[PDB]
């Protein structure tokens, strides 16, 4: 945003914003999995409770 | 739902000037179209009149 002028540095946002997106979603899908396991193994501690 | 014409002469190795996102002495301080800028720019030389 200091060196570029707006239109020449849309490009460079637009990947930035597509990159981090994609990192971001990576990881809230790690952590649904992660908490499905948690979710299994809270319900076999309770149970076992 | 409406169209403007904007109707200017202006000088031959500059009309580059106008485009969506050019710098430029015209584009700067004259006639500064929008990035976005939806339409046609239609020039043609003049030095007959």
């Amino acid at each position: 945003l200091s060196r570029l002028d707006p239109p020449e540095a849309e490009v460079q946002i637009d990947r930035l914003i597509t990159g981090r997106l994609q990192s971001l979603q990576t990881y809230v899908t790690q952590q649904l999995i992660r908490a499905a396991e948690i979710r299994a193994s809270a319900n076999l501690a309770a149970t076992k409770m | 739902t409406n169209v403007y014409a904007d109707s200017f002469v202006i000088r031959g190795d500059e009309v580059r000037q106008i485009a969506p996102g050019q710098t430029g002495k015209i584009a700067d301080y004259n006639y500064k179209l929008p990035d976005d800028f939806t339409g046609c720019v239609i020039a043609w030389n003049s030095n007959n009149l």
